RNA sequence: AUUCCGUUAACGAACGAGACCUCAGCCUGCUAACUAGCUAUGCGGAGGUAUCCCUUCGCGGCCAGCUUCUUAGAGGGACUACGGCCUUUUAGGCCGCGGAAGUUUGAGGCAAUAACAGGUCUGUGAUGCCCUUAGAUGUUCUGGGCCGCACGCGCGCUACACUGAUGUAUUCAACGAGUUUAUAGCCUUGGCCGACAGGCCCGGGUAAUCUUUGAAAUUUCAUCGUGAUGGGGAUAGAUCAUUGCAAUUGUUGGUCUUCAACGAGGAAUUCCUAGUAAGCGCGAGUCAUCAGCUCGCGUUGACUACGUCCCUGCCCUUUGUACACACCG
């Protein structure tokens, strides 16, 4: 049977899923590595959940990432949160729950969108301004 | 008046080619999804139509 | 001491940086215990409630306040190069930590007092008010980020030497820093309006 | 130059409310009390510095 | 050590130099005359755009293996301005698209998808993996 | 004598579309055919927006009028009699049937 | 204001200034070098180009809307 | 050439060839501006 | 050659017109008359030049080849379309027209406009829009 | 919140508010997906020690499995539930853990009584009265005009630059819309021709089946170097295509050339409190051809405040009135 959890992150509308198994501690992104993610600039928030949990406690597990929709930033935070929720699922469906927790803790100490979705969406636009509050400019003579 | 003079001029295109299909009026016509109604009327038709307001 | 494995932008250690007022200290997060961070982009909820913005940390603020002026707006990746970039010139002509040296720009930059428009009907009016430690922080932040901007603009300089010159010049009362010689004019005219 | 704790908050000051009206207690004298008009957001525990302490705050309305 | 696990950056310059010593291109006599696109102002500045822009189009239907002209037109395109109106979306020339295929499918690394567009070959797949090996 | 016949509900009342949707598989159900589906397809939103005035005066008010498209997508594995058969059950006003082979 | 002269190509005794002082400058970019050795941005480049090939200055960091430079040996 | 009210006289010259005959045919009188009317400015 | 040879011109004079020695070849020549960027750019690659130096760096060799470049299109293989005179309305020629040719040309055009009295002559003539813009409102300078 | 607790010559009620309904936010829980996907397997290509093993791609399995990702039906979920303070043992309020969510969760739709001589007779085969009704104020055809330019004003687009322009390389959306098949009409893939604009030929889609493998700002590396300069793109010349019966008073779109004001804008004055402002682009409406407009959509994403009645206004109470066409009295 095979040894495994997919587990996704959102941001806006980008929705990425990461692929956990059994392995020698791999992590790429549509067939790139991890260390290749675009902007380089992101690549520190890319990389959080591993650098606060070390390479270590990544040696024994695949990861394969697959990210769609919203844009470079929101992509870059929904990888980011999938590759988090699932290592702490793995942890728990094949590691001792006492591990998990410890991870978990770690994980929401430094920041808790790393587990958690971010809820804001864009506001629908009102007739009447270009914007959801931003209103034609008035004049009166 | 005289067959190619009398209503001769093309009118294959344009705001002149479309009248309302409810009151005839070729003004305000709402082509979308074949209505061929001028704003007025579908508004007064709309419910009859199946449009409905949610917001 | 307190160690923390986070350094802004794998580069910078946030161990050692001490805030050296006490007026101010609590609404500046550039310490080791305040929640580190390794980058200024977080994407945080900060205006849900009062005071919850001063819990961001000051180098995101600073980073915040770089994208002034219309054609700038949202555009967070060039600001945050722009503030790495000024930090890595802070540590090469000053070789002390840059965020020590933000922290001590901000605190010298910050107005204590201010002048309060007073009266109505048409009359100019003034007295001398407090400044609380929240807004001399945002106070602080914004004439330095002023300053750098108007010394970067129609200049070759860039824009992240003008920023680190002008952070340099007010981590230490030089009073060449646009910040310092505006808060000097706001007291002065705070003194006079007393 | 001294410096001085907020005790209490008393209320908004002014004719738009734009000062905040305070209790601050010298930190260096703890028996001291004064009147001082803030301007920007304050709440208590927070601490100013009062570049003169002699002036006693009065209502700006 | 494939492409995927290269910089897009340093795989185009080296591919673009592999390409222009290999000596199979047929660079057409308006490579130094005409602008990528209607959208630019001005012609490349670099002298060897033509091996650059093969070996990017090369590097998109090696990943990629349905791409066509209009495909290409619309990948290379981009913002155009208009003076005193608003920038919209324009695609760029089709022709030097249709021209670097063309060379390209000379060379056996794309041949025609039965689908439609091209589609690498197992030439290209080799070519393209040992110029990736040997970007270290 | 076996197909995969296809069937297309589409309707503008979620309800009566849902319920006749349950009907034909309980129906196929019951004659131990083999049914895939119901699919639901993304819901087609017509939306036309129009100002409400008659005229050109007042501030500029817009409706937003919406017209709602459900549409179900059914395959079942049996002979076309079989299918005609279990079709002919009684259908309410406002959804439409159109059963065809792949 | 008066227009600022900068020139395009050096001339012998700037180049040698360049050679002389550049590579004792705590902070070396083209803007720094234009301003003090009055020269344009593009000269600033090569110079410093020229100056990374002799080996006097190492980068800092490089990126395309900055360049950090400093002296080789303390 | 009619321009709408008059039938106005041209003729033809080996310049004008390839161009239009309305283009020799003024439809409008040119403007010469007197002195604004009442509500003018102050708008 | 960083450094300044002692052949190095600040102003050179090409066509009657001063041509700054600072300046980068292609943007150089864009001072005259009738060249822009884009016919700078394929005069100066079809010339030889290299791009990479400035107006005064070159010889005078290389200005006499640019203007023969510029002088002759065709002789280059310049497209007919990349030409700023097409189809010339006497001779029927394609050429590139530059300095004071062009400024004749122009006036020849106008002229021509203005004597058989066509609508975009008078147009010209009376100093208003000739193509089709609204007056009403814009272009009020006197 | 005329929302409630209460006080009470009032007691019971009826509208508005709320409830309501639509969209969005959570569900690894339910049903079901060859017009959506994932996983492993079989084969094949490429790379790596080249068999076996690892990495990455392509193709099939309606008897490989499944629904995390996508779709949409049913439901669950928040009630300030819980803890600490304040408040009349009330109605309630502030803070806080947890939680997807603790401003009525966010945004909308709907929306009372009584009114305006507010707009519309140019939406209507809605309509009273008046005018005209054959040399017509009816209708149609040709042509012109509605766009005309000393000037004043309103909503806007483009800018004044290096936090930039240009030239490469790089790669992330959402709401939507699409045909009479006639050789073919709408959205258009692919191939060929062409520098572009465009043209020709095979075809797909009446659509989660095809366009749709579907943006820009941005990211990245070079050139430019403070110069109205490679900023800016007004004006104008030549010439080439497309739509249309017709393009002149340029319909629009390309090529080369020309290169104006503008160096951040006085008195004044608009909008806006979070995925908001602003920037960036996209779809639809108008549409034979034309978007700097409007209606929606998404991407990047802030500063400041979370207070007041000073200005401009609104609600309630008290009070004055010589006003009631109601202080523009
Ligand atoms: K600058
Ligand atoms: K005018
Ligand atoms: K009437
Ligand atoms: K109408
Ligand atoms: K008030
Ligand atoms: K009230
Ligand atoms: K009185
Ligand atoms: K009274
Ligand atoms: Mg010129
Ligand atoms: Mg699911
Ligand atoms: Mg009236
Ligand atoms: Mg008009
Ligand atoms: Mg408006
Ligand atoms: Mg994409
Ligand atoms: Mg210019
Ligand atoms: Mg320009
Ligand atoms: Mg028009
Ligand atoms: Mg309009
Ligand atoms: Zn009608």
């Amino acid at each position: 049977a095979v040894e495994s959890v997919q587990c996704f992150g959102r941001k806006k509308t980008a929705v990425a899923v990461t692929h956990c198994k059994r392995g020698r501690g791999l992590i790429k992104i549509n067939g790139v590595p991890i260390e290749l993610v675009q902007p380089e600039i992101l690549r520190y928030k890319a990389f959080e959940p591993i650098l606060l949990l070390g390479r270590h406690r990544f040696a024994g597990v695949d990861m394969r990432i697959r990210v769609k929709g919203g844009g470079h930033t929101s992509q870059i935070y929904a990888i980011r949160q999938s590759i988090a929720k699932a290592l702490v699922a793995f942890y728990q469906k094949y590691v001792d729950e006492q591990q998990k927790k410890e991870i978990k803790d770690i994980l929401v100490r430094y920041d808790r969108t790393l587990l958690v979705a971010d809820p804001r969406r864009c506001e629908p636009k009102k007739f009447g301004g270009r914007g959801a509050r931003a209103r034609f400019q008035k004049s009166y003579r | 008046g005289h067959s190619n003079i009398w209503n001769a001029h093309p009118k294959n295109y344009g705001p002149g080619s479309r009248t309302c299909r409810v009151c005839g009026n070729p003004h305000a016509i709402i082509r979308k999804y074949g209505l061929m109604c001028c704003r007025q009327c579908f508004r007064s038709n709309a419910k009859e139509i199946g449009f409905i307001k949610y917001r | 001491k307190v160690h923390s494995d986070v350094m802004l932008f794998n580069r910078w250690t946030y161990d050692d940086v001490q805030i050296n007022d006490i007026s101010v200290e609590d609404y500046i997060t550039a310490t080791a215990s305040k929640h580190p961070v390794y980058m200024p982009h977080t994407a945080g909820r900060y205006q849900a409630k009062r005071f919850r913005k001063a819990q961001c940390p000051i180098v995101e603020r600073l980073t915040n306040s770089l994208m002034m002026h219309g054609r700038n707006n949202g555009k967070k990746l060039m600001a945050v190069r722009i503030i790495k970039h000024a930090m890595e010139i802070i540590h090469l002509l000053t070789d002390q930590n840059p965020i020590q040296v933000i922290v001590d720009a901000v605190i010298n930059s910050g107005p204590r007092e201010d002048a309060t428009r007073i009266g109505s009907a048409g009359v100019v009016r003034r007295q001398a008010v407090d400044i609380s430690p929240l807004r001399r922080v945002n106070q602080a932040i914004y004439l330095l980020t002023t300053g750098a901007r108007e010394s970067a603009f129609r200049n070759i300089k860039t824009i992240a030497e003008c920023l680190a010159d002008e952070l340099i010049n007010a981590a230490k009362g030089s009073s060449n820093s646009y910040a310092i010689k505006k808060k000097d004019e706001i007291e002065r005219v705070a003194k006079a309006n007393r | 130059t001294k410096h001085a704790i907020v005790v209490k908050v008393m209320g908004r000051t002014g004719s738009r409310g734009q000062v905040t009206q305070v209790r601050v207690k010298f930190l260096d004298d703890q028996n001291r009390f004064i009147m001082r008009n803030v301007k920007g957001p304050v709440r208590e525990g927070d601490v100013l510095t009062l570049l003169e302490s002699e002036r006693e705050a009065r209502r700006l309305r | 050590r494939t492409v995927k696990d290269v910089s897009p950056h340093e795989f185009v310059k080296a591919y673009a130099a592999h390409l222009k010593r290999s000596g199979k291109m047929e660079l057409p006599e308006w490579t130094d005359i005409v602008k990528t696109g209607k959208l630019k102002e001005l012609a490349p500045y670099d002298p060897d755009w033509y091996y650059i822009r093969a070996a990017s189009m090369a590097r998109k239907i090696y990943l990629r293996g349905g791409l066509g002209v209009g495909g290409f037109r619309r990948i290379y395109g981009g913002n155009q301005r208009n003076g005193s109106r608003p920038r919209h979306f324009c695609k760029s020339s089709g022709s030097v698209a249709r021209n670097i295929l063309q060379q390209l499918q000379n060379m056996n690394i794309v041949d025609f998808d039965p689908k439609g567009g091209r589609r690498i070959t197992s030439n290209g797949q080799r070519d393209l993996d040992q110029v990736a090996g040997r970007i270290a | 004598q076996i197909h995969k016949i296809r069937i297309t509900l589409s309707s503008k009342n979620v309800k009566n579309l849902e319920k006749v949707c349950a009907d034909l598989v309980r129906g196929a159900k019951d004659k131990r055919l083999r049914v895939k589906g119901p699919v639901r397809m993304p819901t087609k939103v017509l939306n036309i927006t129009t100002r409400k005035s008659p005229c050109g005066e007042g501030t500029n008010t817009w409706d937003r009028f919406e017209l709602r498209v459900h549409k179900r997508v059914i395959d079942l594995f049996s002979s076309a009699d079989v299918v005609k058969q279990i079709t002919s059950i009684t259908i309410e006003p406002g959804v439409e049937v159109e059963v065809t082979i792949a | 204001k008066e227009k600022v002269n900068n020139m395009v190509l050096f001339d012998k005794a700037t180049y040698d200034k360049l050679l002389s002082e550049a590579p004792k400058y705590k902070l070396i970019t083209p803007s720094v070098l234009s301003d003090r050795l009055r020269i344009s941005g593009s000269l600033a480049r090569k110079a410093i180009r020229d100056l990374m090939a002799r080996g006097s200055i190492r980068m800092v960091s490089a990126h395309a809307s900055q360049q950090i430079y400093t002296r080789a040996t303390n | 050439i009619y321009n709408g009210k008059t039938f106005n006289q041209i003729e033809v010259k080996p310049e004008m060839i390839s161009h239009y005959l309305a283009e020799f045919s003024i439809s409008y009188k040119p403007v010469k501006h007197g002195r604004p009317g009442i509500g003018a400015t102050h708008s | 050659s960083l450094v300044a040879n002692e052949e190095f011109q600040h102003i050179l004079r090409v066509q009657n017109t001063n041509v700054d020695g600072k300046q980068k070849i292609m943007f150089a020549m864009t001072s005259i008359k009738g060249i822009g960027r884009r016919f700078a750019n394929i005069a100066c690659k079809k010339a030889d030049i290299d791009m990479n130096k400035r107006a005064g760096e070159l010889s005078a060799a290389e200005l006499d080849s640019l203007m023969v470049v510029v002088a002759n299109p065709r002789q280059f293989k310049i497209p007919d379309w990349f030409l700023n005179r097409q189809k010339d309305y006497k001779d029927g020629k394609f050429s590139q027209v530059t300095s004071n040719a062009l400024d004749m040309k122009l006036r020849d055009d106008l002229e021509r406009l203005k004597k058989i009295r066509n609508h975009r002559g008078l147009r010209h003539y009376w100093g208003l829009r000739v193509r089709g813009q609204h007056t009403k409102t814009t272009g009020r300078r006197g």
